[PDB]
Protein backbone atom coordinates (compact mmCIF):
# COMPACT_ATOMS: atom_id res chain seq x y z
CA UNK A 1 0.00 0.00 0.00
CA UNK A 2 2.73 2.48 0.05
CA UNK A 3 6.10 2.98 -2.02
CA UNK A 4 9.68 3.34 -0.70
CA UNK A 5 12.51 5.08 -2.11
CA UNK A 6 15.53 2.35 -2.62
CA UNK A 7 19.21 3.18 -4.10
CA UNK A 8 22.35 1.29 -4.17
CA UNK A 9 25.78 2.02 -5.42
CA UNK A 10 28.21 -0.31 -7.25
CA UNK A 11 31.55 -0.35 -8.19
CA UNK A 12 33.66 -1.03 -10.82
CA UNK A 13 37.05 -0.60 -12.02
CA UNK A 14 37.59 0.50 -15.41
CA UNK A 15 41.65 0.56 -16.51
CA UNK A 16 45.15 1.22 -14.17
CA UNK A 17 47.79 3.35 -15.39
CA UNK A 18 50.03 1.63 -18.38
CA UNK A 19 53.35 1.29 -18.02
CA UNK A 20 56.51 1.22 -20.41
CA UNK A 21 59.91 0.34 -19.25
CA UNK A 22 62.63 -0.29 -21.84
CA UNK A 23 64.01 -3.80 -21.45
CA UNK A 24 68.23 -2.98 -22.50
CA UNK A 25 67.95 -0.35 -19.25
CA UNK A 26 65.31 -2.54 -17.10
CA UNK A 27 67.82 -5.83 -17.35
CA UNK A 28 71.54 -4.76 -18.41
CA UNK A 29 71.38 -0.89 -17.63
CA UNK A 30 74.01 0.99 -19.21
CA UNK A 31 75.97 -1.62 -20.56
CA UNK A 32 76.48 -1.37 -24.29
CA UNK A 33 78.01 -5.59 -23.80
CA UNK A 34 75.05 -6.50 -22.39
CA UNK A 35 73.13 -4.82 -24.91
CA UNK A 36 75.35 -6.68 -27.95
CA UNK A 37 75.00 -9.70 -26.01
CA UNK A 38 70.87 -10.02 -26.33
CA UNK A 39 70.65 -8.78 -29.40
CA UNK A 40 71.67 -11.88 -30.86
CA UNK A 41 69.25 -14.05 -27.70
CA UNK A 42 66.14 -13.25 -29.61
CA UNK A 43 63.03 -10.57 -30.05
CA UNK A 44 61.79 -10.60 -26.06
CA UNK A 45 61.89 -7.45 -26.05
CA UNK A 46 60.12 -6.74 -29.41
CA UNK A 47 57.47 -9.25 -28.05
CA UNK A 48 57.08 -6.55 -24.62
CA UNK A 49 57.01 -3.82 -26.49
CA UNK B 1 62.09 2.84 -31.05
CA UNK B 2 64.60 3.40 -28.59
CA UNK B 3 65.23 5.22 -25.26
CA UNK B 4 67.46 8.09 -24.59
CA UNK B 5 70.20 7.97 -21.87
CA UNK B 6 70.44 10.52 -18.71
CA UNK B 7 74.04 11.72 -19.21
CA UNK B 8 75.27 11.53 -15.47
CA UNK B 9 77.75 14.49 -15.55
CA UNK B 10 81.68 14.18 -16.75
CA UNK B 11 83.85 11.18 -14.56
CA UNK B 12 84.67 12.16 -10.80
CA UNK B 13 88.47 11.70 -9.74
CA UNK B 14 87.70 10.80 -6.05
CA UNK B 15 89.98 12.35 -3.74
CA UNK B 16 91.93 9.44 -1.94
CA UNK B 17 95.47 10.70 -1.94
CA UNK B 18 97.07 10.35 1.13
CA UNK B 19 101.15 10.44 2.36
CA UNK B 20 103.03 7.29 0.08
CA UNK B 21 104.82 5.83 3.12
CA UNK B 22 103.89 2.28 2.83
CA UNK B 23 104.93 -0.93 4.54
CA UNK B 24 105.71 -3.03 1.09
CA UNK B 25 109.30 -1.86 0.91
CA UNK B 26 110.75 -3.80 4.03
CA UNK B 27 108.34 -6.49 4.08
CA UNK B 28 109.44 -7.17 -0.06
CA UNK B 29 113.21 -6.78 0.94
CA UNK B 30 114.24 -9.09 3.58
CA UNK B 31 117.49 -11.08 3.94
CA UNK B 32 115.25 -13.77 5.96
CA UNK B 33 111.77 -15.04 5.83
CA UNK B 34 109.16 -16.95 7.53
CA UNK B 35 108.54 -20.65 6.55
CA UNK B 36 105.45 -22.16 4.98
CA UNK B 37 103.64 -23.45 8.27
CA UNK B 38 104.56 -20.17 10.01
CA UNK B 39 103.89 -17.14 7.77
CA UNK B 40 104.09 -14.04 9.03
CA UNK B 41 100.61 -11.91 8.77
CA UNK B 42 100.79 -7.96 8.26
CA UNK B 43 98.10 -5.75 7.90
CA UNK B 44 98.81 -3.39 5.45
CA UNK B 45 96.69 -0.24 5.00
CA UNK B 46 96.54 4.00 5.60
CA UNK B 47 98.47 4.41 2.15
CA UNK B 48 98.49 3.98 -1.53
CA UNK B 49 98.59 0.89 -3.46
CA UNK B 50 101.96 0.31 -4.93
C1 LIG C 1 4.38 6.02 3.20
O1 LIG C 1 5.28 6.12 4.32
C2 LIG C 1 5.88 7.42 4.46
C3 LIG C 1 6.86 7.31 5.61
O2 LIG C 1 6.18 7.27 6.86
C4 LIG C 1 4.80 8.47 4.68
O3 LIG C 1 5.41 9.76 4.72
C5 LIG C 1 4.98 10.47 5.90
O4 LIG C 1 3.76 11.19 5.66
C6 LIG C 1 3.28 11.90 6.81
C7 LIG C 1 1.95 12.52 6.41
O5 LIG C 1 1.51 12.03 5.15
C8 LIG C 1 4.31 12.94 7.25
O6 LIG C 1 3.85 13.59 8.43
C9 LIG C 1 5.65 12.27 7.51
O7 LIG C 1 6.63 13.25 7.80
C10 LIG C 1 6.09 11.45 6.30
N1 LIG C 1 7.33 10.75 6.58
C11 LIG C 1 8.33 10.67 5.69
C12 LIG C 1 9.54 9.91 6.14
O8 LIG C 1 8.26 11.17 4.58
C13 LIG C 1 3.77 8.42 3.56
O9 LIG C 1 2.69 9.31 3.84
C14 LIG C 1 3.23 7.01 3.38
N2 LIG C 1 2.31 6.95 2.26
C15 LIG C 1 0.98 7.02 2.40
C16 LIG C 1 0.18 6.94 1.13
O10 LIG C 1 0.45 7.14 3.50
C1 LIG D 1 96.43 15.39 -1.81
O1 LIG D 1 97.71 16.05 -1.83
C2 LIG D 1 97.65 17.47 -1.63
C3 LIG D 1 99.06 17.99 -1.78
O2 LIG D 1 100.00 17.13 -1.15
C4 LIG D 1 97.04 17.77 -0.26
O3 LIG D 1 96.93 19.18 -0.09
C5 LIG D 1 95.67 17.12 -0.14
O4 LIG D 1 95.16 17.32 1.17
C6 LIG D 1 95.75 15.63 -0.45
N1 LIG D 1 94.42 15.03 -0.42
C7 LIG D 1 93.82 14.62 0.70
C8 LIG D 1 92.45 14.03 0.54
O5 LIG D 1 94.36 14.72 1.80
C1 LIG E 1 115.51 -3.53 -1.46
O1 LIG E 1 116.51 -4.40 -0.87
C2 LIG E 1 117.81 -3.79 -0.74
C3 LIG E 1 118.74 -4.85 -0.21
O2 LIG E 1 118.29 -6.15 -0.55
C4 LIG E 1 117.71 -2.56 0.17
O3 LIG E 1 118.99 -1.94 0.25
C5 LIG E 1 116.69 -1.58 -0.37
O4 LIG E 1 116.52 -0.49 0.53
C6 LIG E 1 115.34 -2.27 -0.59
N1 LIG E 1 114.35 -1.35 -1.14
C7 LIG E 1 114.43 -0.74 -2.33
C8 LIG E 1 113.28 0.17 -2.68
O5 LIG E 1 115.37 -0.91 -3.11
Amino acid sequence: TNFTISVTTEILPVSMTKTSVDCTMYICGDSTECSNLLLQYGSFCTQLK
Amino acid sequence: TSNFRVQPTESIVRFPNITNLCPFDEVFNATRFASVYAWNRKRISNCVAD
